[PDB]
């Protein structure tokens, strides 16, 4: 089926979106007619779940299902933040360019969240999810967005264009907000998709409300140093 | 362990803000480095059992089976069957008794023949045969030479001959059921197989020669034919002498044959007395050869005395009879009778005659037109 | 007396059938076939039923060709001529006779009764009254037969049948022969042979009476008067005439038997002046009603208990000699 | 440096795979810990100095201008008119001639003063000065010592003094246009700068000493004041002696001054003749000191002869006059006049008197009420 | 004669103005300003025009403060008192006088004519008739002045102007002084100084007549009688009185000049009994009509050819002494 709505994980880490802006611009200085293929500033996201919401009631139902999903995602994470590392570049058959999600324990957790999301929405009467394997990625360009490119000889993304960013660490996004977004409505002023509703996973997010305080950071500093040593 | 180890260090760096991170690391891990454990636990656990109670279930079925069993048992065969199936008739070969028409030559010395007679005295079939038949029979006996080890007769085999031993030794054997016994021997004497002269029947024993020997043999058929022929000839001859006697003319054929059946024969040498005057009259005679003189001592003629000598009243020949009065009276013989030369007479007992045909007087009257004649003959003058 | 009447009418009836044998009477297609009891050791006798009347008869199968061998072929061609010419109540009957390529088939009457030999042997011996009952029947039968100058010559328990009325019925005329004068074949049964037969002196009616003496003795004793294990001894005893009677034999019986078993023909009952009356008037037969026995009106003392498919030759064979039949 | 420290340890843990991370940390950080060498630096002088503040924003402006340029050769132009060539007035410093009220001491030996007089004989301003004024003037001359090489006067400089050489040698120089000539020398004799005593004017030459020397100097103002004062005193004094003379009473002030202007003075030693009887009467006298004896030789009294000796007619003193008749007649002197002691008289020439005031007779008549009196005085008895 | 009349009326008119100087007469706002010819080496003289009448005058600018220095401040305060009190046809005129913080401003008459010095020097020398013409004017002027006991003391071509009518007009009273008796300042011009001045004997009217002798000589010769390159020599010649006359000088002239240039005061013309008549009646002046010259009716022999903005002090300064003005 053709989805018209999706659950979105927005990219809020400014380093990630700034790195992608650089990537997009470097491609454009090599070939400026790729301009309309680039995804818009402010639109960067990971799609968690696609669906069809076909009327006002169903849009309300989607919003209800998103709210109902919150405790489930909290259950799944078992008191740990979900960290999504974005590293390197890939394509879907040379037509869609994306920043890759790095391999790790987070991928299975993300998949679990996606499947629980699909179940939660379907149990509320919403056609959601797909039969194909969930392969999350962070899109930065799509040739289909610029139809005149075929019409003038550009029919695939030249792999040389993004060669320098092939092992570029864009940054890490911690899961917090999940948005219910319209694919077809007018985008927000800041470039992001039209949002019907949002939830926040985070507590926000800690096992304990009271400050440690900053005791955990030692964990973040160490984990990051180990990741860099690899 | 790597992240946790470095987290303890990094917490202390953040808390304590040391000016030299490396020196602080040497101190922290050295103090950590001693690695003494205040307490440790090592444990062994006994097996633990948890008990649950399981859920019930219901099964429903009904089954019916029907069958019938029978058994049998077996026993030893005895008792064995007891009954015996049959008995049988016997029959010799038939033969036209009446002489067909004159149409066996085996040489024998006086000693041999004389010895054969002796060997045959007691055999029942031979025992009471007349002189002639015995001669014809011995004449018919053929010789059979036997070499040692030879079987004269074998038990079971059909029999046709009777044998008299002439020379040699023989062993006799008899098989009873599965057993064979050498029961007896013969040493240049003996005879056996007499039964074969009557009819054909299985040999009851086996006889084997134990040396070169010789046996006189006689075939049944030859023996029976000699005897029947001779007795049938004798019968015809007796019949004739009775028939020509006028006193018996009223007799029927069958009545004459009853006489022939029992009537006797006697031979008298010239001069010997046949009937003595005075003794009891029991029979009558019919001369078949020779002559007979009838004498009477003339004393029984008055009252005490006289002649007391010899007087010939009559003189009979072939075909005639005398002593007839014994048939019609019961007084002592009136006169004596002597054989005139060699004589052969048929002798009939009066009492037997009566038992068979009744009193002679009735026979004489049967033919009434000759009754007187008969009477005058019997009690008359001449 | 009627005795003379009967015999006169009897001889008439007999001479007529004797001098003109009733040849091939009935047809084989009038009789079916049932069981097949006729083996033993000679001849093929099979039971059979009738058509219209539907009666039971005993048919003797004599293959025209089977003959010629054996012992004789006249002792039969003659046997047939007699059975057909005779008629007496205690004699088996030749009902129907016929032949043709099959040739010589005897349709004898059938009495579903018992054998005399089996009965006598089982019970051992008969009481004198019972023995006298059977004896009378044989005396009468012999008087009839001798009236026709026929001698049986094979008297014995084995040749006597007890019919369903309990009366005797005589079978097997193998040795029966018409003789006026004297005859000579040495035949009969060892135990029952007369001295004159054993010795070949020639004989006639007297042997049947001797046999009767043997027959009566065995019935009242259980065993024959001159028994022995060896045939030779039997004959020597027979010739000696010496007889030993059981203790239980009555006087009248012993006397009658001494007169029947007479080696001396001048003293044998039946052969003397009065013939068969010497027997009929004997004290042992005093309680006998001769007419009653003849008409089978007396009550018998014992009522007895009561395969393959051959074909012709489509052609007559030995019929070039068995004409007379 | 915290993340880098933790990373470096982790890299070696991943490479070496130590079973005991704590022992590995002790050894790693100990080996790391010495960590030579931390830094290198160079130290130099600023050199530090005070300075005005370095930075300002810069305004931007647009402007346009126009110019006039004059190009010329350059010349000294030393000489320029100077068109006149016109004679200019001169003027000395003014001064109240009439003596203010008595209210210069420079020692000098007889030889020195005597020598100064000699040196001044010919100088026009000094040439005809009376005894007294010359004395007062020399008195006023101050000494000026000069060392060799010193400039007494320099051409062009303003002048105030006049100098007389006392000792020394000097060179005189005169610059004409651009040329300077050593024109002459002085050797212990000389004077110069006389013009300076008249008015202030530029020195016309330069005088330089060529040895230690001494000069007598005189300042204009001092010189003029001495002279004017003295002549104005003399005038007042002459005026008085004329005024007290009754013959001149009718004279007007200005008429007496014309006399004062030209009238002479004479000194006579006791006994010397002033007027000789007989010679021509040309002037008249007015005694200002001493006495005068008037004698007459009594011969001119008759007709030839007599007295011919000496007789005193009159005897005059301070304030009186004699010889008056020369003013009203033209006959030889009647008598002689001799000085009685030391005398000082004012001498007036009659002809000059007439040229200035006209004949004396008219003056005597001016005041008519005294005409007779005057006449009797002049031509009368006593 | 009228001579006495004139002088009498003259002294009257003079003593009146002398003993009551006409101070600060006109106002500076009645006069404008034109050119500015008054530099040289002292004083500030600038031309100017009048309002109502619209006349031309020569105004001398004397800064009240400028004074006090220089050589003297009375030779002026006195100079002003004389110019104002005198009235003669051949004398320049003080038209208007005024001061106040500016103070001391001289409004002299103006004659657009030529200088005597320039004219004489150009042509070299005047003919005797022409010289006599100018001389007469100076004699008359001196008679007037001496009548008032005033001596000029600075006679010379340089101080004489030739007006548009060709008549002389005397200027610069710097040394003019009223003296009855004797005076002593050594002043004038070298060439024209009298022996008595050079020698400080005291003097009065006689020096003006001596100067006239010098003035007449120079006009008729072209050069002064006691000329020399050095001032000292000039004076020594002056004192000796010895004079040498050019060849062309007439007798009457030489005689007149010997009498004017008399070192001997008892013989000098003008100083004797008859005063100025000894001069007026001299043979050299015989063809002179004194009245005619006075009324300027005679025909002259030669008709001549014809900056900044200062301000007051808004306050009167040296007025604490220059009161009399």
């Amino acid at each position: 089926y053709q989805p018209n709505y999706f659950l979105s994980i927005p990219i809020t880490n400014k380093k990630i979106t700034a790195g992608i802006k650089v990537l997009q611009n470097s491609i454009l200085r090599q070939d400026n007619r790729l301009t309309k293929a680039m995804v818009g500033d402010g639109s960067f996201h990971i799609t968690l779940l696609v669906m069809q919401l076909l009327n006002e009631d169903e849009v309300n139902i989607g919003t209800d299902a998103l709210l109902e999903l919150k405790p489930f995602v909290e259950e799944i994470l078992e008191g740990k933040h979900l960290t999504l590392p974005f590293h390197g570049i890939g394509t879907f058959q040379g037509q869609v360019g994306f920043v890759k999600l790095a391999d790790g324990d987070h991928v299975s957790a993300l998949l679990e969240i996606a499947e629980t999301a699909k179940r939660t929405f379907q149990e509320k009467g919403i056609l959601a999810g797909e039969s194909r394997t969930f392969k999350p990625h962070l899109t930065f360009m799509k040739l289909s967005k610029a139809p005149m490119l075929w019409k003038k000889g550009v029919r695939k993304i030249e792999p040389g264009l993004y060669e320098q960013f092939i092992d570029h660490r864009f940054g890490e996004e911690i899961l917090y907000q999940i948005d219910l977004c319209s694919m077809l409505k007018k985008k927000q002023s800041n470039g992001y998709y039209h949002c019907e509703s949002s939830i926040v996973i985070g507590e926000k997010d800690r096992k304990e409300p009271e400050d440690a305080e900053l005791v955990r950071l030692s964990k973040r500093l160490v984990e990051n140093a180990v990741l860099k040593a690899v | 362990g790597l992240t946790e180890l470095l987290q303890g260090y990094t917490v202390e760096v953040l808390r304590q803000q040391p000016p030299d991170l490396v020196d602080f690391a040497v101190e922290y891990f050295t103090r950590l480095r001693e690695a003494r454990r205040q307490e440790s636990d090592t444990f062994i656990v006994s097996p633990t059992t948890f008990h649950t109670q399981e859920s019930s279930a219901v099964p429903v079925i009904e089954e019916d089976g029907e069958s019938d069993s029978d058994s049998e048992d077996a026993d030893l065969e005895v008792p064995v069957p007891s009954k015996f199936t049959r008995r049988v008739s016997v029959c010799a070969e038939t033969f036209n008794p009446d002489e067909e028409e004159e149409d066996v030559v085996h040489p024998k010395t006086d000693e041999q023949r004389c010895r054969l007679q002796e060997a045959c005295k007691d055999i029942l079939l031979f025992k009471n045969l007349d002189q002639e038949q015995l001669s014809q029979v011995l004449d018919a006996m053929f010789e059979k030479i036997v070499k040692t080890d030879e079987h004269v007769i074998d038990q079971g085999d059909d029999g046709d001959n009777f044998y008299v031993i002439e020379r040699g030794t023989y062993d006799i054997l008899v098989t009873k059921d599965n057993q064979t016994r050498s029961v007896g021997q013969y040493d240049n004497r003996g005879s056996f197989g007499e039964l074969a002269l009557m009819y054909n029947t299985p040999r009851a024993a086996t006889i084997i020669a134990t040396s070169e020997g010789s046996l006189w043999g006689l075939d049944r058929v030859t023996f029976r034919r000699i005897i029947v022929k001779n007795n049938a000839k004798k019968r015809k001859m007796f019949e004739s002498f009775i028939e020509s006697v006028p006193l018996f003319k009223s007799l029927e054929m069958s009545e004459r044959m009853k006489i022939v059946d029992v009537i006797g024969e006697k031979i008298y040498k010239d001069g010997e007395r046949i009937i003595a005057q005075g003794e009891k009259a029991d029979s009558f005679y019919i001369i078949e050869s020779g002559e007979v003189s009838i004498l009477i001592r003339s004393k029984t003629k008055s009252n005490k005395n006289g002649g007391n000598q010899e007087v010939e009243i009559a003189h009979c020949h072939k075909g005639q009879y005398f002593g007839e009065l014994a048939l019609v009276t019961n007084k002592p013989r009136a006169a004596s009778a002597y054989a005139v030369g060699d004589v052969k007479c048929l002798v009939m007992d009066v009492q037997a005659f009566e038992r068979l045909l009744g009193p002679c007087m009735d026979i004489m009257k049967r033919n009434i037109s000759h009754y007187e004649e008969q009477l005058v003959k019997m009690f008359g003058s001449n | 007396e009627s005795v003379k009447e009967f015999l006169a009418k009897a001889k008439e009836d007999f001479l007529k059938k004797w001098e003109t044998p009733s040849q091939n009477t009935a047809q084989l297609d009038q009789f079916d076939r049932i069981k097949t009891l006729g083996t033993g050791s000679f001849g093929r006798v099979m039971l059979v039923k009738h058509k219209e009347s539907g009666n039971h008869y005993a048919m003797k199968i004599l293959d025209k060709q089977k003959v010629v061998k054996l012992k004789q072929i006249e002792h039969t061609l003659n046997e047939k001529r007699i059975l057909q010419a005779v008629n007496f109540p205690f004699l088996v009957k030749l009902e129907f006779s016929f032949k043709d390529n099959s040739n010589l088939y005897m349709v004898m009457e059938y009495v579903a009764g018992g054998e005399m030999f089996s009965h006598l042997r089982r019970i051992g011996r008969f009481s004198e009254p019972h023995a006298r009952f059977y004896a009378a029947q044989i005396v009468l039968t012999f008087e009839y037969l001798h009236s026709l100058d026929l001698i049986y010559r094979d008297l014995k328990p084995e040749n006597l049948l007890i019919d369903q009325q309990g009366y005797i019925q005589v079978t097997d005329f193998g040795f029966a022969k018409r003789v006026k004068g004297r005859t000579w074949t040495l035949c009969g049964t060892p135990e029952y042979l007369a001295p004159e037969i054993i010795l070949s002196k020639g004989y006639n009616k007297a042997v049947d009476w001797w046999a009767l003496g043997v027959l009566i003795y065995e019935m009242a004793a259980g065993y024959p008067p001159f028994f022995a294990d060896q045939p030779i001894q039997i004959y020597e005893k027979i010739v000696s005439g010496k007889v030993r009677f059981p203790s239980h034999f009555s006087s009248d019986l012993k006397d009658l038997l001494r007169n029947l078993l007479q080696v001396d023909l001048t003293k044998r009952f039946g052969n003397l002046k009065n013939g068969v009356n010497d027997i009929k008037n004997h004290k042992w037969f005093a309680t006998t009603d001769w007419i009653a026995i003849y008409q089978r009106k007396v009550e018998a003392p014992f009522i007895p208990k009561f395969e393959e498919e051959i074909r012709v030759s489509i052609n007559e064979k030995c019929g070039k000699e068995f004409t007379e039949f």
